[PDB]
C-alpha cells in the first residue's frame, strides 16, 4: 500500500488479498475488483480521478475488457463512434433532451451566455490563444503551451474568444 | 575395544548435535523466509498491475 499509496477495502488471506471489494489506485483512482492470489481476478469497474468509468475483466492477472462510460454518463465507443457527427451534430445532453429543456443558450457546450473571458479560444478543458501559444485553465491559471502545429489545428478548428460579432 | 567406543562417541555426539542444530536453525530460515516473500510478492505483482 504505502510505498505507492494503493488502498484496498476487504479479506486478506495468507497476507496477501483475495476480495471483492472497493479500491483505489495511487492515481487516486478508485476501483472495485475481486482478487485472487494478491492479485485482481475479477470483473471489475474503474471509477476514474475524473470519476469516469473504466472497466477491467482479469485473466490470471492481465486485462481483458472494453467498455468505457464519461464522468457525465456519456456512453462512448473507442471505435466508429457515433456521437456528434455525421448523423446528427447534437451534444449529450442534446441528444437525451433534444432541444435543452428550457432553451437556455447551453444548446452549446458550455453556458449561460458568455464571451470568452481572456481572448483565446474554447476547446472545452481551456482557454487558448493563437497570438499567445498558451492554454489556460477555466480558473484561468495555466495550461500546457503549444507549437505550430496544434495552434494551427486550435486556430482552424474550435472557436476563438473573438470578440462577439 | 577402548578407541572403539571412543571413536562411536565421538561420531554420534557430532552427529546428533550437527542434526539439532541445523533443525533448529531451518525454522529462523523459515520465518525470515516468510516475512521476505510476503513483501517480494506483494509489491512486485503491485508494480506490472
Amino acid at each position: 500500500m504505502q510505498y505507492t499509496g494503493s488502498q484496498y477495502f476487504g479479506e486478506y488471506i495468507n497476507g496477501r488479498m483475495e476480495g471483492s471489494a472497493e479500491y483505489i489506485l495511487p492515481t487516486d483512482t478508485r476501483y472495485i475488483g475481486e482478487m485472487k492470489d494478491g492479485m485482481f481476478h475479477g470483473e471489475g469497474t474503474l471509477f476514474f480521478p475524473s470519476g469516469s468509468r473504466f472497466d477491467a475483466i482479469w485473466k490470471k492477472g492481465l486485462v481483458v475488457k472494453g467498455k468505457y462510460t464519461f464522468n457525465d454518463g456519456l456512453q462512448y465507443e473507442d471505435k466508429h463512434w457515433h456521437y456528434c457527427d455525421s448523423y446528427d451534430r447534437r451534444f449529450y445532453t442534446e441528444i437525451c433532451y433534444g432541444l435543452k429543456p428550457s432553451g437556455i443558450s447551453q444548446l452549446t457546450n458550455m453556458d449561460p451566455p458568455r464571451r470568452i473571458p481572456l481572448g483565446y479560444y474554447d476547446c472545452g478543458d481551456g482557454f487558448y490563444n493563437p497570438t499567445t501559444r498558451v492554454i489556460k485553465d477555466y480558473r484561468n491559471r495555466f495550461l500546457r503551451n503549444a507549437d505550430d502545429d496544434e495552434h494551427e489545428w486550435i486556430v482552424r478548428t474550435c472557436r476563438k474568444g473573438w470578440l462577439p460579432m | 575395544k577402548a578407541e572403539k567406543q571412543v571413536t562411536l562417541a565421538l561420531q554420534r555426539q557430532r552427529n546428533l548435535h550437527e542434526d539439532k542444530l541445523s533443525v533448529i536453525e531451518n525454522h529462523l530460515g523459515d520465518l525470515e523466509g516468510r516475512v521476505l516473500a510476503d513483501m517480494f510478492d506483494f509489491l512486485s505483482k503491485e508494480l506490472v498491475r
